[PDB]
């Protein structure tokens, strides 16, 4: 299907009425369905596992182009899953926009300890700044 | 050991501050004594316990920078 | 930390908090209120706070990537000022 | 002794300098050491170096007084150990050194005995 | 009202202040003197040597043996030399010894040679080996000498019911001379570990509790009836202070046990350590 719908949504939900009888599968078809109507069913389908990271992260890009929702999306998020960074670069990326951020970037980074990705993510926007 | 003798204008200051320094033990002693007085554990007990939790809540609003070497001194005005 | 009361002199002296490894830098006391808390610094990375009756460890905060030089605190008591070897300047709440 | 320079800073005690010769030592034999000057100053601006020992005693001192000020920026402990005939020794040479820089190797032998004095070091930095 | 907060300590006394301070006279312990003219000045190792001082050094001294040993053989102290043999050496050697003539008993000579020499390497070995052994001894004599510095560690934990790790600690705390206590509450309660001793010695045992032993781990304890599984999961340790002291009044390493916390404070109130412990 992913080859299929590659060169027809229409055969997507088609093929996603068989799917939902049976966060892999869920987030394939929401992130491809994202053509606001999702964030009712991403809701309710990223209620059902609650991954939970990844389910998040998505609805989160969906509140940006949406949405204020965008933080409290992130804040909530950061804690409950608090491990991926990339979370808290993505929320960090937000409050730069409108300075806060580098506590955010350090505050979580003392939580993870110790990984990489969470330094670079430092840099990275040390730069850019 | 010696005592060394000289600098009597020096001197002159250290009257200003035993009539400044006298005068204003006495006055804390007695603020400290006034506070004895009232006792009522109960709302001093709590407010340890207020305090404590507000102190447990606390963290980052920001960072910022300064500088490329590490910063030595940091002053809050009294305001 | 020693904290040291003259009056009493004969026996009392002095209460050892055990504080902190790796250095101390800074200890401040809360300005308002007489004093009651305590607030320090050492090379660990973290901050601390501590009664002035108990001298019980109450909590600590650790946002700081590197060693503290140096820190103040708002005369309410509703800020928290740290700054540190890695050369960005704290505010706590 | 003789009156120990004042710009000297961090200047390491009795204690302190054997255990950090000794290190210097241990390391030259595994070839991790750099020894002089500009062998040191080399080391920063590349950033391998683990951290810097210095003379105290260097005749003039203002030769090796610009290492602390390029330490500072690539965040490299260092301290002043009390004479450099000593510190000449160390480093396997007949005759006197006044600085020296240790590196990386994050596969090393002597691995724990390093971050054990930058541990030490850095206490001294204040 | 209130107890392991410590409260206790913050209630107010009136008799202590109030008869201070009319013994004070008004205004403390120090202005009782006022009620001055001059300003008072108050009083008060190991050398290494380079590659090339070591052979200087290795063939002077062989040197002077050497050619020591030499007048001796001239002076006729000591027996001359015969040669060395082997069983490549062996064939050409035309001293006067049975060489084609008896051609086994001159196997048997060579062979016997080669194994004598190395029966002298495997002696001075084992001679040497023994004779430290013996040195030792003085060491285990030797008596401490004060360090003036003692460094020191704090630990603190859930559960120390596994005995496994109840024995460790026992161990290596007599292995390596650390001085200090241990101490918790009950069995199952909760406990701190203290140690002191020269840097190096807390450093391995720091090592121990932390990243060797597994205090998470499950075990199955042995009871009076019998043997019964442990989950102690939850349990988790983790370092509270390391640091300096002027003095370290800990005699000995000694285990034990205290019902509650407060006998646990007098323990340690013993050796003036009533704060080590933290709630």
């Amino acid at each position: 299907i992913k080859l299929l719908g590659r060169s027809r949504d229409f055969f997507q939900q088609t093929f996603s009425s068989l799917e939902d009888f049976k966060s892999g599968t869920e987030r394939l078809y929401y992130k491809y369905v994202n053509f606001n109507e999702e964030a009712i069913k991403f809701l309710n389908e990223r209620c059902l596992k609650s991954i939970c990271h990844k389910f998040f992260l998505q609805l989160g890009q969906i509140y940006h182009s949406m949405g204020e929702m965008s933080r409290e999306t992130y804040l909530s998020g950061t804690r409950l899953v608090p491990n991926c960074p990339l979370l808290w670069v993505s929320l960090s990326k937000i409050d730069e926009i409108d300075v806060r951020a580098r506590s955010i970037l350090d505050r979580g980074l003392l939580k993870n300890p110790d990984d990489v990705l969470f330094y670079i993510a430092k840099i990275q926007m040390e730069i850019r700044l | 050991d010696f005592f060394t003798p000289a600098t009597s204008e020096l001197i002159f200051a250290r009257r200003f501050l035993i009539n400044y320094s006298l005068e204003r033990s006495r006055k804390r002693l007695q603020k400290e004594m006034e506070r004895h007085q009232k006792f009522n554990t109960r709302q001093e007990l709590l407010s340890r316990r207020t305090e404590l939790q507000r102190m447990a809540n606390l963290e980052l609003a920001g960072s910022q920078l300064v500088s490329t070497k590490p910063i030595s001194a940091v002053s809050l005005s009294t305001d | 930390i020693n904290v040291w009361d003259i009056r009493k002199r004969d026996e009392g002296q002095l209460n050892q908090i055990l504080a902190h490894r790796n250095i101390v830098t800074q200890v401040r006391f809360s300005k308002e209120d007489g004093g009651k808390k305590l607030v320090s610094c050492g090379y660990d990375n973290l901050i601390n706070v501590y009664s002035s009756d108990t001298w019980l460890k109450m909590g600590s905060l650790a946002g700081h990537t590197d060693k503290i030089i140096s820190l103040d605190i708002s005369n309410n008591s509703h800020f928290l000022v740290s700054g540190g070897w890695d050369r960005s300047i704290k505010l706590w709440n | 002794m003789s009156a120990p320079n004042p710009k000297a800073f961090p200047l390491a005690d009795a204690a302190l300098t054997q255990q950090i010769l000794d290190v210097v030592q241990q390391a030259a034999n595994l070839r991790q050491l750099k020894k002089g000057a500009n062998e040191a100053t080399k080391t920063l601006n590349r950033g391998i170096s683990e951290f810097i020992i210095m003379a105290a005693d260097c005749e003039p001192i203002e030769i090796l007084l610009h290492l602390p000020l390029l330490c500072e920026d690539k965040n490299v402990p260092y301290v002043f150990v009390p004479s450099r005939v000593a510190l000449g020794r160390a480093c396997g040479v007949s005759r006197p050194v006044i600085a020296a820089s240790i590196t990386t190797n994050d596969a090393s032998a002597i691995k724990t005995q390093i971050y054990a004095v930058k541990d030490k070091i850095e206490t001294l930095l204040i | 009202p209130n107890l392991e907060l410590h409260e206790d300590k913050f209630l107010l006394d009136l008799s202590k202040f109030k008869i201070y301070y009319d013994n004070n006279h008004g205004y403390e312990w120090w202005d009782t003197a006022y009620l001055v003219a001059h300003p008072l000045p108050e009083k008060i190792i190991k050398a290494y040597l380079t590659q090339h001082e070591r052979k200087r050094l290795r063939r002077n001294r062989r040197k002077m043996a050497r050619e020591a040993r030499e007048i001796k053989i001239k002076l006729g102290l000591l027996p001359k030399p015969e040669p060395k043999v082997k069983l490549s050496n062996m064939m050409s050697v035309f001293e006067n010894d049975q060489n084609i003539t008896d051609p086994t008993a001159w196997e048997k000579v060579v062979k016997d040679q080669v194994d004598l020499r190395k029966r002298k390497h495997l002696e001075e070995n084992e001679r040497r080996h023994e004779d430290a052994i013996k040195r030792r001894k003085e060491a285990v004599n030797m008596n401490v000498e004060k360090p003036t510095v003692y460094h020191c560690k704090v630990f603190q934990f859930k559960n120390l019911q596994n005995p496994k790790i109840r024995f460790k600690l026992k161990m290596n705390s007599k292995e390596l001379s650390l001085k200090g206590l241990c101490l918790r509450i009950r069995d199952d309660g909760p406990g701190i570990i203290i140690v002191v001793g020269n840097e190096k010695s807390c450093k391995f045992y720091e090592n121990l509790v932390m990243k060797r032993i597994k205090w998470n781990e499950d075990f199955e304890l042995h009871t009076n009836t019998g043997d019964i599984k442990m989950d102690m999961h939850n349990n988790s340790i983790s370092k509270t202070w390391e640091g300096y002291l002027q003095d370290c009044k800990f005699k000995g390493w000694f285990m034990k046990v205290c019902n509650d916390q407060d006998s646990l404070l007098r323990t340690l109130g013993q050796f003036d350590s009533e704060h080590f412990y933290s709630p």
